[PDB]
């Protein structure tokens, strides 16, 4: 409370660095700094406070007048920055000393509920120190230094972040319930405003494509006032949140109508018709594409009078509610989330596979080239590959070639060839279950999910310590330990799984890798391997057999379990991680009932009437679907 | 001037031009063979630099030029497009049709430039072809300036600058490499086919260069090996070509230093010319790993799987043009060597075929792979020095700009030398050619760069252009400059013009309507600001010197010819100001300081314009009446609140108090300021005891041309502030207006319609309803259901008559 | 305790971890996707000076 000599010397200097890295802040914010005069700083102004407001420092009450200094606006928009950054310090010191956000204020836990952002810190507190900066910046001004404030960026992020790479999700009736002729009519009530798509689209439209991007869905994309078929236009009048739109077709004259409010919508030009002529083909379905934090409603039209815009625009006309006379709700069918593995298209973009026969000298093959390399739409990113059959792992683990070893053995190989000109980090070779359904531009091995199930004894001990994941996989990368890549011999990692024990090890070029793995009994495992594509050619599996090994063929199948030719059926094939799946809402959900029975007695959850779904198992996949 | 070229131009011309050029839907997909169709037209363009070709002929590559490329794409035109904007600054009449083509060419890849998404398809330029674009604009329009007036010169130039204009994105930040280490082909002037390579026999290998030519040389001299024997070259000592016998197949180690020259001295060279523009590799740590591990094979390594990026492409691809140059350098003095004859092959290397080249591209994608599998990391010798994307300055719109404001300050000091020669004997001047360019080229330039991109003059990061593209502030003021610096180029100017001062009008509407002003208002130069200021005086002053003496010379010519102009384009010029004034809602900030009571002076004056009559009222009496209402739709205060009007918070005399006007000798109310213009009470009384009288328009014409007009642009601007809308802040607001009011007045203009159905009409119904289109979009549908029904009944009851009406 | 982790602005509530429930199929609330919850852990920022 002392002047700055009394003042503890250690305080002083917190202070006067404090100041410091407070302009260093102005600075790094691209604050100009400049003074009129420094005449106007060797006349200091001066008024003086009571004797209560007096002090033992000889320095004025208040030299600078309040009255004089008034902020700038730019200058008040640039000390909530400021105090952002003093708080990011106060709680980045915090941290190093160790601190964590506790709702009410610890010593012996040493917590702080003040510990949390600004944005959302106590509204005293912030607004203290933000006076105080305040106070401190108009003088830092008023000294004569007229700051000259830096640019007041417009730029903003415009909330452009999506959990995981899916950006919208795609709703649509079933297939079954496409109209080919009639008049129809259906309502979408758009609860917030943005980037949402409605209209009709052929059963044939793509979960991840955008709606009405390709020739399947049309489509009408009012957060920009657009139609939607094999390109945009511009049409209608863009919605608030409340707005609701009714989709409305008409088979016999192929026609598009489109409505907001209940006021019908209309082309650049003066005419009505959304779409003026489409084919009938398979029929249209109704369709919503939601953007990021969107929340809208579909009104199939089941109860007619729920539809609030059809008596003024629709029924008149004539148009027929979607569920005119349904005794049952219509099923919805939604874009899958979560990525599965399914058969590579013979018309896939990208990813062209070919069987290779396995002569007298030759293993069969099946390699994987991309097709649209080199050219625009090039894939850079990852894509992950499964053979279609898994290995089974023995329920209970216990605890030339030897003809006799070959019929008692129950190792099983295949092998990859990384194409010589492909590049080796880029692609990882193993196994992996079947709950492998993590999508990643970017796949490193440290990210892959595990888990470790530590059964103990009585009193604690580890006395079984077991590791659990869905990737078991080594990249080629560090497989190429001698460095270099032969031609006449291509990177060539072997996977070796001994079912009997479940142990996975790795060989390089004849060389056996360090890296191994163990796994639990009964243990699903599929051939994998995940390649960036970096060349025409990226990899191809070997089905052969190294001395004293199994093919795989003699562990995927049951009729070939004592064949050591190695062999390659038809139901072998390989199969790609994809998005392009739909999933089924089910009719019905289950009663939850939650509510908090007082203070005392927390939140009760109670469900007290069954559901039950048959469930198809392919015995093949380890999958299950309704 | 050999006669087989005159018969393979007339063969050409005459069976190949044409067939061409009716094939011009089938050049849509060549993404595969754009190295050939590229070839071809440059080819085209070289005949095009045919000096003997007949008019006819010309005409023929024109016609085909320009139908191939109409359809064909800008991502294989770019390489043309370099050697066209190279040609074109010779400004000949033979660059005419390559400047038709360059004008046509950006019309047709408009979006593709203008958006910066572009066609999905197509996508967006790589920039460098816009920083190639905008030296393109900058030399047209520059040799434009410094050109004699050739007539058709600018006719044709006009269309391909305005073109270019609207392409190129106006807040193009300009790149901050400027693009240098182009190649000396280019740079050549004649016929751009000098191929002189660069110096680099100072520049030496390093450490690690030398350990990659070792065993690079080992490769190559084992697949050269391998081919040997493949045309049957066998391990005889002797060297027999018949026998093919060789003893070469030892490794590159026991090979013999002589052997080795030659074989790896243009190795060597290659590398040397890695390093000559300066690209700096570098090698991983496996790079020498590999050197400390010294089952081996001494066999080669197939790259063809393996592919490079495209960027290395793109470098890759001027490589295979510097190491043909050097082919080419060595043809050359092989042709003067020979001193006779020509080369089939002496074309460029874009010129070139792509099979042939691939030669080149096998060598650039060896040598590449070779070296990224030793590790080393090529790219550019250095990146860029420093990022001035903050200048504001090197936006493409911002720059253009202020080479616009420096030639229309120019065209200003070139107007007071035309006004002191005025004064002299001479109206000729040398000067005057430069004027012409002034005025047939920037004026038009100003116009189409305005009317496409009006809305990134509106775009100040208040969303114009939601992808962004704003104006910045600095940029507003200073177009607000440039419209009151026109305004100033036009003031009284008509004779200097070549009557040409219409365009000068156009001009000023369209940027008049393109002006933003209220940002530059509440943010910018306070110069320019006393600049517009004064504008809007001037005219002022001078509309009301002109309607005074037009009324004390009214019985009876420099005045005259000065209230023409005045009547004929600066009434007109401010009426388009208020009205897009009005209409953006955006200039009452303008009209705050003097500018209020200089507009109560306007309105007065214009006032009494519509309340007088003559021969030149009548001929003006819709650009009167346009007048009025836009002022009225400009105005901020409701002028007939007189009783009121000390209530509008916002009127100056609220805001700055009144104190020093007070002190002034001015009226300093509402109430004295206008006391000719009548009052709402007696203004609706008056009108509505006319409207049922049912008068022809003959009799009081000037009523239904002016007040009526601007009683609609009153209500139209005033309901809002009326408590028809808002009956909240009652008495907290100035303006009290009830939706009775414009009820009973367009039920009187109904009655108008009717009584003047009989007899009399004019355009003056047509007007009017243009005019009261948006007050019929106030008034409810329930009004028009009843109230005007029987009025369409009557509309239609005239079947005797043939005037057109709603 | 769980019950502290709450964010001071915010009310502990037993939520369905799926986003669709059982209710009527009109007022079915259709959700897009959600925005990443990054902002939920509060790493200081410091600027670099
Ligand atoms: N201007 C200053 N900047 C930083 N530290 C300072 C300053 N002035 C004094 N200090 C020192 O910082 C400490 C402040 O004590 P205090 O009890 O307030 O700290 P805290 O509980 O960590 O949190 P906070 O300082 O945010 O209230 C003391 O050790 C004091 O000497």
């Amino acid at each position: 409370l002392v002047e700055f000599s009394k003042l503890p010397e250690q305080e002083r200097n917190y202070n006067l660095q404090m100041s410091l890295e407070t302009l260093k802040t102005l600075l790094a914010l691209g604050c100009h700094v400049g003074i009129s005069d420094e005449h106007a700083e060797d006349k200091v102004k001066k008024m003086k406070l009571p004797k209560n407001y007096q002090l033992t420092s000889g320095y004025k009450p208040a030299p600078m007048d309040l009255s004089f200094i008034k902020l700038t606006p730019s200058q008040e928009a640039m000390v909530d920055k400021l105090a952002e950054n003093a708080h990011n310090v106060w709680a980045r010191d915090r941290i190093r000393q160790g601190w964590t956000y506790g709702i009410q204020q610890d010593v012996k836990n040493r917590r702080n509920p003040r510990l949390v952002p600004y944005t959302l810190l106590d509204d005293r507190t912030k607004k203290s120190n933000k006076d105080s900066l305040r106070e401190a910046v108009r003088t830092l001004l008023g000294y004569g230094y007229n700051l000259e404030a830096p640019d007041q960026d417009h730029a903003a992020r415009a909330e452009v972040c999506s959990g995981t790479g899916e950006r919208f999700r795609i709703f649509r009736a079933e297939k079954t319930y496409a109209v080919k002729a009639g008049r129809w009519y259906f309502e979408f009530e758009t609860v917030t405003a943005g980037d949402m798509r409605v209209g009709w689209s052929r059963p044939g439209c793509q979960p991840d494509q955008e709606l009405g991007s390709d020739e399947r869905a049309f489509a009408f994309d009012g957060f920009k006032a657009q139609r939607w078929h094999q390109g945009n236009e511009h049409y209608g009048r863009s919605w608030q949140a409340g707005d609701v739109v009714g989709c409305m077709v008409d088979m016999n004259e192929h026609t598009m109508m489109f409505t907001l409010n209940g006021e019908i919508l209309l082309d650049d030009s003066g005419s009505e018709l959304a779409f003026k002529d489409f084919d009938v083909g398979d029929g249209f379905i109704p369709v919503c594409s939601l953007g990021v934090a969107q929340v809208g409603r579909m009104n199939f039209g089941k109860d007619v009078s729920t539809l609030k815009y059809f008596t003024i625009c629709g029924l008149q006309e004539g148009y027929e509610p979607f569920a005119v006379n349904t005794n049952r709700d219509i099923t919805m069918w939604l874009s899958k989330r979560l990525p599965q593995f399914l058969q590579v298209p013979s018309n896939h973009e990208h990813i062209e596979v070919t069987r290779i026969d396995g002569t007298i000298d030759s293993s069969p093959c099946l390699k994987v080239t991309q097709k649209s390399f080199g050219s625009q739409n090039s894939n850079t990113d990852i894509m992950f590959y499964r053979l279609s059959m898994p290995i089974e792992c023995a329920e209970v683990f216990s605890k030339r070639d030897d003809y006799d070893f070959l019929m008692q053995t129950s190792t099983y190989y295949y092998s990859v060839r990384i194409f010589p000109g492909q590049e080796p980090a880029n692609v990882w070779v193993g196994w992996i279950t079947s709950d492998f359904h993590q999508y990643d531009t970017g796949f490193d091995l440290d990210r892959v999910r595990t888990v470790t199930v530590t059964l103990g004894d009585e009193k604690g001990k580890v006395h079984e310590s077991i590791k659990r994941s869905n990737c078991y996989m080594v990249c080629a990368g560090e497989s190429m330990s001698p460095g270099q890549g032969r031609n006449n011999n291509g990177l060539e990692i072997g996977c070796v799984v001994d079912a009997a024990s479940g142990l996975l090890t790795f060989i390089a070029n004849g060389k056996e890798l360090s890296t191994y793995y163990q796994v639990e009994p009964s243990t699903k495992l599929f051939p994998a391997v995940f390649a960036q594509a970096t060349s025409p050619n990226v990899f191809q599996f070997e089905l052969g057999r190294i001395k004293n090994v199994m093919p795989l063929s003699a562990g995927l199948f049951k009729s070939e379990h004592k064949n050591p030719v190695p062999q390659c059926p038809p139901r072998l094939h390989v199969q790609f991680l994809s998005h392009v799946l739909w999933s089924r809402m089910p009719n019905q959900f289950l009663k939850v009932d939650v509510s908090r029975i007082s203070e005392r007695q927390g939140w009760l959850v109670q469900c007290l009437d069954p559901l039950q779904f048959m469930s198809l198992h392919i015995p093949e996949e380890n999958r299950s679907v309704d | 001037a050999t006669d087989m070229a005159l018969a393979l131009n007339r063969y050409l011309c005459t069976a190949v031009l044409p067939l061409l050029t009716r094939c011009a839907p089938l050049f849509a997909g060549t993404e595969h063979h754009a190295s050939l169709i590229d070839s071809l037209l440059h080819t085209v363009y070289r005949l095009s630099k045919g000096c003997s070709l007949t008019k006819a002929q010309r005409d023929s590559i024109e016609v085909c030029l320009l139908s191939i490329c109409g359809q064909l794409r800008p991502s294989m035109m770019q390489h043309l497009l370099r050697r066209l904007v190279f040609d074109v600054p010779l400004l000949n009449e033979h660059a005419k049709m390559p400047l038709k083509l360059l004008t046509n060419h950006y019309e047709r890849c408009w979006k593709y430039y203008c958006l910066p998404g572009g066609w999905g398809n197509f996508g967006a330029a790589s920039e460098e072809e816009l920083h190639l674009s905008r030296k393109l604009f900058w030399g047209i329009f520059d040799a434009l300036s410094q050109k004699k007036y050739e007539q058709e010169l600018f006719k044709l130039a006009l269309p391909c600058l305005s073109a270019v204009a609207g392409a190129l994105p106006p807040d193009y930040m300009e790149s901050n490499y400027v693009s240098m280490m182009e190649k000396q082909s280019s740079m050549d002037s004649e016929g751009n086919f000098n191929p002189q390579p660069v110096d680099t026999s100072n520049i030496t290998i390093p450490e690690k260069l030398e350990y990659f030519i070792n065993k690079y040389a080992e490769h190559s001299h084992d697949k050269w090996s391998m081919d040997k024997l493949a045309n049957g070259w066998i391990y005889g000592e002797i060297y027999s070509d018949s026998s093919k016998v060789q003893p070469l197949m030892k490794p590159y180690k026991l090979l013999s230093e002589k052997e080795k020259e030659i074989y790896r001295w243009p190795i060597k060279e290659s590398l040397k010319t890695m390093l000559a523009w300066g690209w700096r590799i570098e090698r991983t740590r496996e790079g020498d790993s590999m050197a400390l591990y010294n089952g081996y094979s001494p066999r080669a390594i197939d790259m063809s799987n393996v592919t490079l990026s495209r960027d290395l492409h793109a470098m890759a691809e001027m490589m295979a043009e510097n190491y043909h140059n050097i082919w080419a350098k060595k043809k050359k003095m092989e042709l003067e060597s020979k001193g006779g004859g020509n080369h089939p092959l002496l074309v460029p290397y874009d010129t070139l075929t792509a099979k042939e080249k691939a030669k080149d591209r096998e060598k650039a994608q060896d040598i590449l792979k070779f070296l990224q599998i030793n590790g080393y990391a090529v790219s550019r010798g250095f990146k860029d020095l420093e990022l001035d994307t903050p200048s504001i300055e090197k936006r493409f719109a911002y720059s253009f700009l202020q080479q616009l404001i420096r030639y229309v300050d120019e065209a200003h000091q070139y107007i007071l030398e035309f006004d002191g020669g005025s004064r002299g004997k001479g109206e000729h001047f040398p000067y005057e050619q430069e004027i012409k360019f002034f005025a047939k080229v920037v004026l038009p330039l100003i116009d189409q760069y305005f009317k496409n991109h009006r809305l990134y003059f509106l775009s100040a990061a208040s969303r114009p252009l939601c992808s962004g593209g704003h104006a910045s502030n600095k940029e507003k003021e200073m177009v607000t400059s440039l419209f009151c610096k026109l305004g100033v180029l036009v003031r009284h100017r008509i004779s200097l013009f070549g009557n040409d001062a219409t365009s000068i009008v156009n001009c000023l509407h369209i940027l008049g309507q393109t002006l933003d002003a209220r940002t530059v208002m509440k943010t910018g130069l306070e110069s320019v600001k006393s600049a517009l200021r004064a504008f809007l005086d001037n005219a002022a002053e001078d509309l009301e010197k002109t309607m005074e003496n037009l009324k004390q010379g009214q019985f009876t010519k420099g005045v005259t010819q000065i209230i023409n102009y005045t009547t004929v384009a600066l009434l007109p010029m401010l009426s388009s100001l208020f009205e897009h004034i009005g209409q953006h809602q955006f200039g009452e900030d303008l009209i705050l300081e003097d500018v209020q009571v200089s507009c109560y002076r306007i309105l007065t004056s214009l006032y009494a314009l519509g309340t007088s009559k003559s021969i030149y009222v009548e001929r003006q009496r819709s650009a009167l009446g346009e007048c009025l209402a836009a002022f009225a739709g400009a105005f901020p205060v409701a002028f007939l609140e007189t009783h009121l009007d000390k209530h509008n918070i916002y009127s100056i005399y609220n805001t700055k108090s009144s104190r020093e006007r007070a002190a002034l000798s001015l009226p300093t109310n509402v109430e004295d300021v206008c006391p000719n213009i009548p009052s709402l009470e007696k203004l609706m009384e008056e009108i509505v005891e006319l409207a049922e009288s049912g008068i022809r328009y003959t009799q009081m014409p000037h009523v239904m041309e002016v007040i009526l007009p601007m009683l609609c642009s009153y209500m139209s601007r005033w309901w809002e502030h009326g408590p028809e809308n808002n009956p909240e802040r009652a008495e907290m607001c100035c303006t009290a207006l009830n939706s009775e009011h414009m009820n009973t007045l367009l039920g009187n203009i109904l009655k108008i319609i009717y009584n003047n159905l009989g007899i009399d009409e004019g355009a003056w119904m047509k007007r009017l309803a243009v005019f009261s289109q948006p007050i019929i979009n106030k008034v409810k549908p329930q009004l028009l259901k009843t109230h005007f029904l029987p009025l369409m009944e009557k509309l239609k009851k005239k079947a005797a008559t043939v005037v057109s009406e709603e | 305790p769980c019950y502290e982790a709450v964010l001071p602005k915010e009310k502990l509530k037993v939520e369905h971890s799926r986003e669709y429930k059982q209710e009527r199929t009109y007022t079915r609330d259709l959700l897009g996707p959600t925005v990443s919850l990054t902002q939920a852990a509060f790493t200081p920022i410091p600027v670099d000076t």
